[PDB]
């Protein structure tokens, strides 16, 4: 499964510049790919979803990121290798470059709440750009970071068990 | 033996004298009359064309024919333009249809019926409605250049020009620029487009004397301005040139450097930079505005004659300002209002590059709170 | 003289002055025009529109150009609209055929008041009689305008106009006929309303007030009064597949004169000259082979061993059928699998250094840790280890056009030799053509015969199992069932055969799709798949185009200064009382001047004009900054089998890109480009670029988007976006061009544009030309001419001779002498002063002929041969013709071909019966249920995504109307048609009549429906499910049915549908004529 060439690269491409970059059209043409690199259309609709509780700097904030992630996809989808190590580097480098280019700290220092409570735990263990917002998120704050994991170590009794007892056991 | 057959509106020319089993006759249908078949019994078929063979098996004939008449349609267009049908018999062959010209459409041409020919179609129309828009309402305040327009004799289409008597003018230029040429066409219904000329308002004075000003007939024309040397009548002329001027809060804060003096202006803001502040002294508040309505940008409050008499600080109410949203192909429902210029058209349809509303929130209803409520759209 | 007007698509268009009465009952329209390449999809030529009125824009009548698929644009054709005033729905006439975009045509449409009618070219093509009446009121007269080239609504014409005429009556064919033989040059007549030739513009006609009115030029209508080009059949791909042309060198003798052709052995050794490729006695032993199996055919081989030293290409292994893509892929194939490939980089290997190279990243790559022959396999490196053999002659770079070239490759397949190049493709005579054989198998005494087999591929020969073996689908246009000069191998002499090894007649089998049972199958034949003792001799029909292609193509081969004959009979063009006037063809090869070599006369044509391709090729890379890499596929001519579906014979923007790797979009504002460069620069006249395929949607309205022309000055002469087509190829006509172009470079903002080849047409004199030598035709008879008549050498192809006798018989034959030398005589004609010919017009079938106009001309319903054209029917004594196909009426030979015009095919053991008293469920005053009863008429076509019903469809078929749209898809109902029968019989099959499928335009999910079945005094026997399809449009549903259980006399037939859409004209129960199952089983 490590070529994109099962789904028409074709499909991607004219569904890519069919679609506009303001809303979640990227994303949407963008999901149903041969590698399994979906979440990027999770994180659109989940932001695009509950932008009433964000600030209008954090709603500045979700409409600049989005409108960055779509343009800077459709224009580097253009020439890559066909290999999904590269797809995920190539998704997972301009995330993060539009992410920290963009102030996500400062969204994070704004108004935390409605950011940590948006972990969605069951999608994120099959989905790399929501690991990849937790792992850029926590750099921000130590008091986010102990809220984001608080809120973890009550989602592991909703979930799994053993995570409780993996990450509760360091530095001892 | 077969009985004797007889078929309505068609030529039985066949000649089975003995009508056994075996009776090979034909039928076919006369001029503007079509056949129907409804089979009793049969083994093969052949295409015989309009007409048909008939034959006799055990007493009975093996085919029930009936040219029944052509159905023309029940003239809806394309025949007479704007014009109402009437058929008082029928939509069959050989029916005639009458037709009444609307109330403004005079008619040419001596027969004004459609016969339903033999072709299943109607007859060309020898009248037709000829369409001819009527005499113009004339238009107060205005100059009938075109001679014709007095006249009621127009072509659909006409270019009548009508300038606008002095001190007034159409709408569309401020008080600077002076246009008063608008055209006025017939349309395709038969009626003038409306238009007129409007006065030209005379010119707001300097915030000085106002409040306590009394004109004597306000923003219409030839209103003499004067309170209660210099300029003790200000003539509204037909320019609306002004020949003399006038001559001698908790939530809101404004520090003026006169403050009771007079003389200079005060920075009119609230105490956070969200809200914005605009002049409401007609008992509306800040949640009582709809989303039509078009409020003023808060003025400076200039010390007047007296004690400031214009909408007080307090009349002035701080509002929910604008968000730098505008114009970046997204609509909001904060600022899908009249107020911040409908997010620069963002909420249209007609106005976005893309040809499609993007709602902010997910959940926003697209004929709710997120909806084109602009007239100026193409939406109306 | 005659004078034409050139229409651009910038927006040039006119409009008949006021003074001119328009036609009203009856018209008819007589127009020459040559229309160009790519047209816009609705453009029009001529049109009568409404002007006055809003209610409906579509009156009147419209003659132009417009494909008959709008939905792909793919064929256009010619069409003819007309909606009167009185009439609801305005019906369309097409042509039977996508247009010639370089041929004058004279489309001329008539309408009487009852048919309406199209000629094309004088023969009727199709014929509609729906629309009736006058085509307007005469109250209205003055409100109608006409309008030529063009319509309010800008649907621009580009091409020529020539002779416009409009009549006030309407005219037969007779008459169209005769206006086509006497041109413009017409008097007065009270009918005749209108007959421009445009020698004054303005005194009739006036243009648009914004626009311009088109430019008056110089044409000529009758260029050609014989027409010297012959279509290939429907499976052959050249001038010696027609079967007129390859029958000459059958019955002939003198073409199949002993011919000596140079070849070549392309021989590698190292730098010090002791290891081949091939021995020297395996070539000593190979020649003295090959001359032995062609002496007997007047086919001899000069050998000329070429030995080039190369250490680089000969240590490597070079592979002729791996090809480059599946080394990357990871999908394995038996072409590439070495020690040499890496077992195709791993992915052929059941495992899935030597054994840890499967696609070290340089490591076993460079040359200064290991060698690069051992273990290196990439792609992309500068040196690899395998070799393909198109690199190879690149890197040798040789000459193809004075010798053929053999080189050897080494393959794991092996089974075969090397890909040989056919005589028609674009390398034939490049250096990228020749045979690649075996190395170890030139020469061997066991495979000595698989050589003959190569050359025979590189001579115009297909395999004998080409007509059943290489048959893609079983409804090809051609399949070897019969021996034929048209079907198949195109060889009358060989049996079809299947696929075989083994020697002799083989078993029978199932793979076959049309026969079970082959005697006399060319076992012996060089062209099987046997092996080297079975072979031995070819049939006497290959050896007739093995000496055609040493003609047609490979002329350059053999030293033999002998020009190339004229290889059809003179053709007698008409007579009188004292002299006979015959033309004849050039000579086969084409060629119009004498073979000079070092210069451009193997390229002008018949006036000097030089027509050229594409020389040399070149793009930017997409995915690199400065990378320019050269196509090579868009180079020669153009070489595509099916010129809408993309193939690889095409320069595309994403087949640049590697295999491993997402093709990036064209840049906006300019497009990816290609650009082309021709050999001899040259003022223009026109350009001709074949585009092959188009993606299904474009942004903008053209799919080229801008085409810039070079030029040696610099001057980039741009032109605008055009329209193409998938089948025709785009063609401009290039004005004020004053300066030479050496190429073109062509924008283009669609991803997936095939451009196939490009031409580049010099102007009328050009000064490269001026320097060759025409040749000259000489004319013998048997009864001799005078020496002051048979000495003199004639440039044109006319020949007239006056010294006649009424009773004795003539024999004409043409000889084309170049200088000295004289070439091969024709094909004689034999003629008689007397009797007629193949143009008098008189129909003689005890010669043969079936058709006889006096045209001289294959575009018509009669050819050149006096023989009727496919699908046509000729009616006269001076013959006109038709097209029977698409008419409204039945014939006697049309009932077994026609099944969409002379009703559903009964087989002969079988008998159809159609139903009555049929019973529906939603009858209303609309739709009612008599319908059903009796044959449906076959000339309602498919209706293909139909949106509404309004129109007059329920007098003749039948769908439910009570339950409209919206109702039908939500509550999901469902209707029935109970339908009767008269006879109880048995149920064989049971056929359904469908005016459409039911695909409604925005919903494209499939509708199935139900065929039931009913009888006497019993329930049911179910026959299932089956979809709607317009190539099945007689949806013939068969009946079954177990011998152990009991028969059952059938009554009624029920099908039910959900769907509304879905419409019913009429169901029929097929039986057994023969024996009736109910009595027999009593
Ligand atoms: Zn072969």
């Amino acid at each position: 499964k490590g070529r994109l060439s099962l789904q028409n690269t074709a499909e991607i491409q004219h569904c890519l510049v069919n679609a506009g970059d303001v809303g979640c059209g990227v994303f949407e043409c963008f999901e149903n790919n041969s590698c399994e690199i979906r979440g990027l259309h999770g994180i659109c609709m989940t932001f695009l979803h509950n932008a009433g509780k964000f600030d209008a700097q954090g709603k500045s904030f979700i409409k600049d990121a989005l409108k960055c992630k779509a343009h800077a996809l459709r224009h580097r989808f253009g020439c890559i290798s066909r290999k999904c190590p590269a797809i995920r580097e190539m998704v997972s480098q301009l995330q993060r470059e539009c992410y920290l280019k963009h102030d996500l700290c400062a969204a994070a220092q704004e108004n935390t709440r409605v950011i940590v409570e948006m972990i969605h735990f069951k999608d994120l263990l099959l989905h790399e750009p929501y690991v990849d917002l937790v792992n850029l998120l926590l750099t921000c704050g130590e008091e986010v970071k102990e809220a984001i994991t608080h809120s973890v170590q009550v989602q592991c009794e909703q979930n799994w068990g053993s995570l409780c007892s993996i990450l509760s056991f360091c530095t001892s | 033996d077969c009985p004797e057959l007889a078929v309505e509106n068609a030529s039985l020319n066949c000649s089975s004298s003995d009508r056994y089993h075996g009776a090979q006759c034909t039928v076919s249908c006369r001029t503007g009359y079509v056949l129907q078949i409804r089979r009793d019994d049969e083994l093969i078929k052949s295409q015989t064309g309009p007409s048909v063979t008939v034959t006799c098996t055990e007493g009975k004939w093996n085919k029930q024919v009936a040219c029944e008449p052509v159905d023309c349609s029940i003239p809806d267009h394309h025949q007479v333009y704007a014009a109402s049908f009437s058929c008082p018999e029928g939509t069959t062959f050989g029916s005639q249809c009458s037709f009444q010209c609307r109330h403004p459409a005079q008619l040419k041409g001596n027969n004004s019926l459609l016969t339903c020919m033999e072709d299943g179609l109607w007859s060309f129309p020898e009248a037709l409605c000829e369409l001819m828009c009527l005499a113009p309402p004339p238009v107060p305040n205005a100059d009938l250049q075109t001679a014709r327009c007095r006249e009621n004799k127009h072509k659909v289409g006409s270019f009548c020009k009508y300038k606008c008597k002095p001190g007034y003018h159409v709408p569309g230029s401020s008080r600077k620029s002076k246009k008063r040429a608008f055209k006025t066409q017939c349309t395709q219904d038969g009626s003038w487009q409306e238009g007129a000329c409007v006065p030209v308002t005379c010119d707001p004075p300097p915030p000085k004397f106002h409040g306590l000003y009394q004109c004597t007939n306000g923003f219409q024309f030839n209103s003499e301005c004067r309170i209660k040397l210099g300029s003790n009548v200000i003539h509204c002329r037909k320019d609306g040139t002004w020949n003399g001027s006038f001559h001698v809060n908790s939530n809101l804060k404004l520090q003026c450097p006169d403050g009771y003096a007079i003389g200079s202006e005060c920075a009119t803001s609230c105490l956070d930079h969200n809200s914005e502040s605009i002049i409401l002294p007609m008992n509306v508040t800040v949640r009582d505005i709809p989303h039509w309505l078009n409020p003023t940008r808060v003025e400076r409050v200039v010390c007047t004659a007296g004690l400031k008499w214009y909408p007080h600080p307090a009349l002035i109410h701080c509002v929910k300002g604008c968000e730098p949203f505008m114009g970046d192909n997204y609509c909001d429902a904060i600022n899908n209002r009249a107020f911040c210029n409908y997010d620069g058209g963002d909420c249209c349809t007609s106005t976005v590059k893309t040809k499609k509303v993007t709602p902010f929130p997910m959940s926003c209803d697209l004929q709710g709170d997120c909806a084109c409520r602009d007239p100026q759209a193409q939406e109306h």
